[PDB]
């Protein structure tokens, strides 16, 4: 689900779950316009300011996992199977080849 | 160059306040309070660069520089 | 209900405004002291969608991203304050301006208006008024038994009475100049009033620091160039054609969606 | 569900975007100093099916519109205050909030206290102060604005009209009313005198007309209408196939 | 809307300027000490769709590329300062100049 | 969206480029030292499909396969550098070239352009400049109290002073000739800048090596032949109408394909 929604405090949540970036959960400046990039780079623009101040604030963590390595949990979110957990670690390393 | 665009993100302009203690002698150290002045999100692990602390008479009575401790 | 239809509607309205300006310019060809008007348009807003200059990828940025524009809207109509060609009507009371000044008149309300037209008459009381009966400042009083009225280049109005070899001065016609001449509010009746965008009225003698010279027996006709108006009429007609075609094309597209 | 409705929908939306661009180009055919826009379409992600080799598409999505920065035709205004640009360059105009925008519309006026402003009233950098008793305003090819006064037999120098040149003219942000602001894709606004360092020249009494060619827009409208009809037919076919499926 | 239309529009203004100059010259036939005007025109902008002399290949160069031009513009209206014919009015107060001087 | 429509699009736009060439030639009829332009068109791509020459039936080749072509593109516009008709204006400052030479002019930015318009003026310092204020090279300076200026057909310039019965040479007007005169880039203002396709500037005094002869009191009028322009109008209109007819036919075909 790519339907990302901002909050009044500025954090990125998907279905109420905060989005995970390279610095952990993604927090974006409050009241800013966001442009996700082909590699997940998040650029924040403050309204009123000139377009010269567009500066990135983080990067979405995009991971690659086939259907064999993921099993659905009871809350609708997929997670690594035990084998795949022991093979590729508990925390998946982000793949830079993923386009978005 | 005078005509150029610098868009920093790791630098904040701050005001430093301190108390000049009674019978203070040169070379002694005092505590300072560092407060941000414009649209800065945080001062978590910043370092205060050389700052001259003026009095009411606009004379330098102390020189401030150190690492800021923010609660967290 | 669909964006392209609003954009084409705005285009149609702008072209209709241009045609209205053209028709107004052509309707005032015979008006003395008339200045032709030209409208200037601007585009309206721009939908952001994808902010250009954003990070397209960690090391690269988006060059000239996706901006969707709205229609068009007229900014303002500017006058062309240029000396309209002069004409000899051989009348002692018609006055024309060679430079950049204006005549001052008083409205019945007590306020002061400014007119460049110099077709003047005399009322029953002997004061110099315009064709609409408004009393021209500074209130030159023509006496009962006048034989000839002489208005010089510097604005002196003199009357030659019977049997006197010297002429009797009865007033002094001054001209008002503005910093911004196009900013005046036209109320019709060949009258312009001062606004805050037209600076302040600076009174001056006709021949001094930039007021024009007054010619007696001359009238300043309109500066409307008619061949330009015909070519612009052709242009406006073709543009209205194209905008109406855009509207019709959008109409044809929505029909297929209804049919779906 | 999983089908072709979305493919066709993404297609229609692209034709709608192209039609919006065409309508914007046509509506601004009378604006002075307007650069036509062209929308670039470039397809979506592909789904790969593995054999014991084939890739299915997903649709089309608009990426970025480009403004064509060619030199438009000049027309006549016989107004001494209007200047057009021969070459590549932008007039710098100061917005009320303080940030400087860049415009190519050369139709200027003098405001109530001197000062050269655009049609919207915003002041034009470098600031000019025209004297009140000016008889004729002359703007030279190299941007020197000289003013003649009655009596003195020599014109008085007032100001220089500097042109701001960007290395990438397409990346400027169009803020609306015939104004562009610099962006990260069009950085380093280079101020120069007109005529040197690649800056354009100035023609006084002329204004630069729009860049919109008409035939391209009309034929593109024909193509957009017909492609929209095609995508609508595809949507209808998918609808009928799903209707036949559900009736089982 | 069409470039050809703008080019013709200018040309029309240029010819109207020529006509106005001719009319003004004819209107001042009997005036003494008059200098007839003459208008000079020049090329307007030149759209460089294809650059003349562009290096199309590493060996061949494109000669005289696509230089689509815009209309015309009058450079100026210059007066022809030449000695007009002298005429004898036979008045003591009438003076005429033979060379290139001016009365102040 | 369909091939025939793209081919017809090239067609309309190219007949317009013609139309622009015709309009540019017409607008500069009164321009002195103007050269008329002519556009050249070429064929666009040709889709191979069946390859012509490929062997069918082992011993029989296939002649003239499906070379389906795309539309048209204009190659370039070439100026017709021919001698325009000389017009006598009886002026000491108008110079006309009768051969194949160019005057050299210095732009204030440092570089040099080349012009054929010979209407020269004198600035406040006495230099011979172009009507646009650009200073001619070499650099003819004219004395203050000049009574008559004589420009010979050899390019020598003489000034007759008072009290001197012998004219004094104050300069020498040279002509610049090029290998290829069509390769000069026209920058407007009757000025050409040298390009790499026009060789290098060859200086020559008027009468030798080919440079033309300079006439005083004459101006080289434009070589635009106008009846040819009208006949070209009639074609540029009929061809555009026919290409639009092709567009309409393709539109009808696509409409019936869609409606079914």
């Amino acid at each position: 689900n790519g339907n990302i929604q901002v909050g009044p405090t500025g954090q990125l949540t998907i279905q109420g779950h905060p989005v995970i970036g390279e610095g952990g959960p993604i927090t974006v400046p409050e009241g800013s316009e966001i442009t996700i990039a082909a590699d997940g780079t998040i650029s924040a623009l403050n309204p009123g300011d000139p377009p010269n101040t567009v500066a990135p604030v983080g990067r979405l963590k995009l991971v690659k996992a086939e259907g064999n390595e993921v099993q659905r949990s009871d809350d609708g979110l997929f997670r690594l199977t035990a084998e795949a957990q022991a093979e590729r670690g508990a925390v998946l390393a982000a793949d830079p080849s993923i386009r978005i | 160059p005078t005509g150029t665009n610098m868009q920093l993100k790791n630098v904040a302009a701050v005001m430093v306040t301190a108390s000049y203690p009674p019978f203070a002698r040169q070379g002694q150290t005092i505590d300072v309070v560092v407060s941000s002045m414009g649209n800065a999100k945080s001062l978590r692990g910043g370092t205060l660069l050389m700052t001259p602390l003026k009095g009411v008479d606009s004379q330098v009575y102390a020189l401030a520089q150190g690492n800021i401790l923010v609660g967290g | 209900m669909i964006s392209s239809l609003w954009i084409a509607k705005t285009g149609l309205d702008a072209q209709q405004t241009n045609m209205d300006v053209i028709a107004n310019n052509l309707a005032n060809v015979s008006t003395n002291g008339f200045k032709r008007q030209r409208a200037v348009f601007e585009d309206l807003l721009y939908q952001t969608i994808r902010q250009p200059g954003a990070q397209s990828s960690e090391q690269t940025t988006l060059p000239s991203g996706l901006q969707i524009g709205t229609g068009v809207r007229p900014v303002a109509t500017e006058r062309l304050h240029s000396q309209g060609n002069l004409s000899q009507t051989n009348n002692s009371k018609d006055v024309a301006i060679k430079g950049q000044g204006f005549f001052q008149v008083m409205l019945p309300d007590g306020t002061s208006a400014y007119t460049r037209d110099g077709s003047f008459q005399v009322d029953q009381n002997g004061q110099l008024v315009t064709a609409g009966g408004f009393q021209v400042q500074p209130a030159i009083t023509i006496p009962a038994n006048a034989l000839s009225i002489t208005i010089g280049r510097d604005g002196v109005v003199s009357v030659t009475q019977q049997g006197q070899a010297a002429p009797v001065q009865v007033g002094q016609l001054n001209l008002t100049t503005f910093m911004n001449d196009t900013g005046l509010e036209s109320i019709g009746e060949n009258l312009y009033i001062e606004t805050q965008s037209s600076g302040a009225p600076n009174e001056s003698t006709p021949g001094l620091n930039g007021a024009g010279l007054l010619y007696q027996g001359y009238v300043e006709t309109s500066n409307v160039n008619v061949a330009e108006e015909l070519v612009n009429m052709i242009q406006v007609q073709r543009a209205y054609e194209i905008n109406s075609k855009a509207v019709s094309t959008t109409d044809q597209m929505l029909q297929k969606l209804t049919q779906l």
